[PDB]
């Protein structure tokens, strides 16, 4: 016949190749589609999809919905801090089990902005402002309202409008970072402060109840695919 | 003619009476950052004539046995200027830079040196399973010197410094592949080098990476006899080119 | 009957099947339509961003 | 590539190609019929063999670990670097920055260990050779579930059939792999000096998907590298001290060269 | 299916071969180039590039900077030698470490034109005359000044302009040369000579320096890819 | 979709490329382009040899 | 880019060169070009038989 | 310059705007406006000194 000769990889299985292989059922004519609601073609699509981020989560917090609340309240001055987490979606206590963190644990890359939002969950007599700061990495988190409207922030009152887009900039000397932790790769912190004290009137609580979600941006991207950390077994089911 | 040059950047002004050209590069001079090669998407600070401009280093002495000079660029301006004002309020900076180095001394007087700016020089230590220190690396506008010998191995956190082995690991005349141009006594008295930014990356964090090291190398020593003068220095300038910063941030 | 595309780059490739069945074909790797607004913006009204989402 | 000679004639002139300044830093023009009387010479000699996608181009071992079908070492772990090797090391860092994809080709062989088993009686051996991006799951045990590579590219082999081989893009954040890295990682500058991330490429794990036989076989899995569509930036000087350490640049103080009797000698010592 | 042939070479691992093989990572996109100065596509550009030449190296020289250094003094009479060292780059003590000559011991074969500059590092008051020579081979290393000016030579005047350049043509019977030692193919010999006394006023030292470089020319090329013999180990680092 | 290219000689090949990613190409041997004047005469001022470098 | 040549015979085949080296290919075996007469007839003077060789 | 035909030598001539007293070291002095001066052939150079005031005139 042809003379052909034979290269290394022949005989192989590698999990990741495509190639044709006959079928088993010759002459198979499978049932129709139909249109069926929410058809996804794209994982990035399920990525700016907003998801509650627990922010708290310590101790017996994680038991409860008490993780998903962040407390705030009428106290005396301003300028003490409410939460910080450091940016590392897919690593973090905070963003490893969102749904953004998820499909992010499947992927060794990522790459793109990042928006929290917030929702303000006091009565509708409560009123207040937040500084909402991301500080990129280099001079560790900060640890005043002095320190940390030195980087990006927004001013968020409180009205009728009950929420508040923080948009965090990709600011990276790589086109790329790490899923996992590296300090080549370091993200940045995202802290909050009062930028003034809850003010009720009497008959309304003094404590209220912040709530935070996480989605992707439009110019987001992963990539390189990867076995998820968070999924084990010791026999068959 | 062709040795009277001048350079003038923001407030500064450098004149030289002998000169041997001006080396640039790879053939390529400073520029900024282009939009379809940025990654970083807040606005750019661009200081412009504050940042860009000649700064005077230390001098030090050449003696008839001196073995070598080092300063590793972008952590020799730290402290100097709002050039230094504007790294550590920023995570990120790329810049070029304008070396020019200056040594006079009289027609009765012989000497040779090796000036080299050297992409990534990074450096070894005297004991084998560690690695250097910050402070036996980085001066801040002191120069570190080379050794003739080599450093003895203790449990050393010191850099391997030999001349010879340019303190890398590899031959001393073959640093030549590197821009650079030579200060030879009989001929002229300065040595002008422009880097562009070369980095595997847009841009960098600059006070933990340093792309960039100036070494001054003699190849062949002082002499002079008797009566002439017996103090020599060797003045080193050095001006950024198109200096950008960007994620503005606390000071640290 | 041969197909030519194109590559995956930061060419072209040749393919030709080989089967009468087209569950033997190699897998689709370079579809790469998406709409993203089916679970973000699932609102009857049409939400304007530089405007009050309530009045 | 290369160019011909051209003849010239005798010259008295106020040109004077031969004298130059070597202070400037440039590198002098001067050609062969400039000093001297030459003829005309045709060259059809090339270049072609001094391309840096020739030079580069050549599979070169890297490693090689080994494992056995019984007792402790039923794995082999390897982190991916071309800097346990000398030969292919010195290559790559002619330059500063490298930018490559691999080509892996695994070569792997089995040998009969001493025993007193009486009545050894091999099956054939059948490999599995498992890649796993920076993080996630690490297998700790042959039989855990980390082999079941639902999303690790992965490869089986049995015996006596071609090396497997497969390729890698290139896989760096950065936008070249680096070669050299002079400075921290950590903002204080304080750890371990030159090391980097632009340079991970995960981590490679081998084992026996049987034993074959009731008698003990252990096996030896080499990796070879072929770069291929290379791009280079920044030369440098070789390398001229023996390499001491993988992660580090560290040496010994050698000498520029070897000696000889006298500066007018015509032989080596 | 279609009748095909094996022929001798099939299932072999040959390490200078070029055939596809399929990527463990489909559909993986690489991160975008950016120019980064000084992009190398030949390693005859960088063989083209002046490398000081360590002439000296009789004992203890290697050890310190003395190395690159060739003495020169005043003395009585002249046609007196300065060095002499053979033709043949990526063998000789001279030439192996050089830049040149360590991209030529990653081949057999060499062709082309050389040239070394030299640059003198007097005073400003020295000044002399030097005759720069090359012999081929067939008669050995000339002995006295009237044999070496039989061969190709330059006079060197010292002035204004502190170099000059010795281009070695290329005289062989082969169109190509070993880069190993073999006598069937050998150089022939740099030799250096007064051509006139260095002459020094009073104050100025008279004794001076030179320093060599060496580089290939444009008709310079390579052939024949092996390993050096320059990199050892005897374990895994 | 095949190209043919000439061959090193002191003829013509065929290649057919059968990978959707371009990763998976043969290496690149034919490509000779070059430029040393990067690394020798870096120099500002343009030399002109048969004239003093410096004057 | 095939090459299509007859076949010794007392029809014709097809042949690709499928590597980048000239030095790969199949031996030529079809050359059959020759002249006797350099080393038969080496004289200066032209020999015609039918004539005497020396007059 | 008025050495003799030998000596050389480089000089660093500074101005600095007011606001921070006078530099009292070659590191404060080379921050203000400034020309490195060489002496060869050439003896002189000139250090002009812009105008670098809030009001249009001084008294
Ligand atoms: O290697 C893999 O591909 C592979 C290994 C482990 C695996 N999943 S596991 O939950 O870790 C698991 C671990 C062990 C066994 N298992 C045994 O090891 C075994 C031995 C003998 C009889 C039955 C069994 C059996 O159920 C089954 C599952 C999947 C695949
Ligand atoms: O043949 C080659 O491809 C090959 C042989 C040697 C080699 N490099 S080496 O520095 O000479 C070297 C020499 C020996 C070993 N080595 C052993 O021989 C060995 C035996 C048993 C356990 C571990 C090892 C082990 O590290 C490792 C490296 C590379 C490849
Ligand atoms: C369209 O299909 C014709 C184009 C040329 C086909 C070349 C076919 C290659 C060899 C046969 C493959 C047959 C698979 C059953
Ligand atoms: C262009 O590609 C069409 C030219 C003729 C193609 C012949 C194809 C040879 C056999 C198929 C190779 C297919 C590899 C997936
Ligand atoms: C000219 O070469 C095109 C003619 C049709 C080519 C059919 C090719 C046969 C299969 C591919 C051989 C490729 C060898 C690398």
């Amino acid at each position: 016949g042809l003379p052909t000769m034979n290269t290394p990889g022949s005989c192989q299985f590698l999990t990741s190749d495509d190639f044709q292989s006959p079928s088993a059922m010759p002459q198979y004519d499978v049932t129709p589609e139909m249109r069926i609601p929410g058809e996804v073609k794209n994982l990035m699509e399920i990525a700016e999809v907003d998801s509650v981020v627990p922010v708290q989560n310590v101790g017996e917090k994680v038991n409860s919905m008490e993780a998903y609340q962040i407390p705030v309240r009428s106290n005396e001055g301003s300028g003490t801090q409410v939460f910080g987490f450091p940016l590392q979606p897919g690593y973090s206590s905070v963003f490893s089990r969102t749904l953004l963190g998820e499909i992010l644990n499947y992927y060794t890359h990522w790459s793109g902005s990042i928006k929290l939002t917030f929702m303000f969950c006091g009565s509708a007599m409560a009123t207040g402002k937040f500084l909402l700061a991301y500080s990129p990495p280099g001079a560790g988190a900060p640890t005043k309202r002095v320190d940390a409207m030195l980087g990006t922030h927004v001013i968020w009152d409180v009205g009728l409008q009950s929420s508040c887009v923080l948009c965090i900039p990709w600011i990276s000397q790589t086109h790329y970072r790490f899923v996992a932790s590296d300090e080549y790769t370091a993200g940045g912190f995202i802290t909050c402060w009062y930028q003034t004290n809850i003010v009720v009137p009497a008959d309304a609580q003094s404590s209220c109840y912040i709530m935070c979600f996480v989605s992707a941006c439009n110019d987001f991207s992963v990539r390189l695919l990867k076995d998820t950390p968070f999924i084990s077994q010791q026999n068959f089911f | 003619s062709d040795r009277a040059r001048s350079i003038t950047l923001g407030n500064s002004t450098i004149t030289t009476q002998e000169c041997a050209n001006v080396v640039v590069g790879y053939g390529v001079w400073p520029d900024y950052l282009k939009d379809s090669e940025a990654t970083a998407e807040d606005q750019p600070t661009q200081p412009d004539v504050a940042t860009c401009r000649f700064y005077t280093l230390d001098s030090v002495q050449w003696q008839k046995t001196s073995p070598g000079w080092w300063w590793k660029l972008p952590d020799a301006l730290s402290n100097l200027g709002l050039f230094g004002q504007n790294m550590q309020y920023h995570y990120l900076g790329r810049t070029g830079y304008t070396v020019h180095v200056q040594c006079n001394a009289s027609k009765f007087h012989q000497g040779c040196l090796l000036v080299v700016c050297v992409p990534e020089a990074e450096m070894g230590c005297a004991t084998l399973d560690n690695t250097p220190s910050s402070a036996e690396l980085l001066g801040g506008d002191t120069a570190k010197e080379f050794a003739d010998k080599p450093v003895a191995s203790g449990s050393n956190k010191l850099v391997q410094r030999v001349v010879y082995n340019a303190g890398m690991g590899v031959g001393v005349g073959n640093l030549t592949i590197f821009p650079h141009q030579w200060i030879n006594l009989r001929t002229n008295n300065s040595a002008t080098i422009v880097m562009p930014y070369t980095n595997s990356v847009p841009m960098d964090n600059m006070f933990r990476h340093n792309n960039v090291t100036l070494m001054v190398i003699p190849f062949v020593p002082l002499d002079y006899c008797p009566g002439s003068t017996t103090y020599v220095p060797i003045t080193v300038t050095i001006a950024p080119m198109c200096a950008e910063y960007n994620g503005l941030r606390l000071a640290g | 009957g041969a197909q030519v595309s194109t590559q995956k780059t930061g060419i072209h490739y040749t393919n030709i099947n080989y089967y009468k069945d087209a569950a033997s074909n190699s897998a689709n790797r370079q579809d790469f339509t998406q709409d993203p607004g089916k679970f973000t913006e699932p609102v009857k009204d049409i939400m304007i961003k530089s405007l009050p989402a309530l009045n | 590539r290369v160019a011909d000679t051209v003849g010239t004639g005798p010259t008295n002139s106020e040109a004077i190609p031969a004298l130059t300044a070597a202070e400037t830093g440039h590198t002098s023009q001067v050609v062969p019929g400039d000093t001297m009387q030459t003829r005309h010479v045709k060259n059809y000699h090339s270049r072609s063999e001094s391309t840096i996608e020739n030079f580069l181009c050549r599979s070169a071992c890297v490693y090689f670990t080994e494992y056995k079908n019984s007792g402790a070492k039923r794995y082999a772990e390897w982190v991916l670097t071309p800097r346990q090797a000398a030969q292919l090391r010195r290559k790559l860092e002619f330059f500063t920055y490298v930018r490559f994809d691999l080509e892996l080709t695994f070569v792997i062989t089995s040998t009969q260990q001493p025993s007193t088993t009486q009545n050894q009686d091999a099956q054939i051996l059948t490999h599995q050779i498992m890649y796993v991006p920076p993080g996630g799951p690490v297998p700790d045990k042959v039989d855990s579930y980390v082999w079941q590579t639902s999303t690790n590219p992965s490869v089986f082999w049995t015996e006596g059939n071609a090396p497997p081989r497969m390729s890698i893009p290139f896989l760096s954040i950065g936008n070249a792999y680096s070669n050299f890295y002079d400075g921290w990682s950590e903002f204080s500058r304080n750890g371990v000096y030159g090391i980097n991330t632009l340079n991970n490429m995960g981590t490679l794990y081998a084992r026996h998907v049987n034993a074959g036989s009731t008698g003990p076989i252990k096996s030896t899995i080499r990796i070879y590298f072929k770069p291929k569509h290379v791009k280079a930036w920044i030369p440098r000087p070789p390398r001229l001290c023996q390499y001491e350490k993988a992660k580090n640049v560290n040496f010994q103080p050698s000498g520029v060269t070897t000696t000889r009797q006298s500066i007018t000698t015509m032989t080596n010592t």
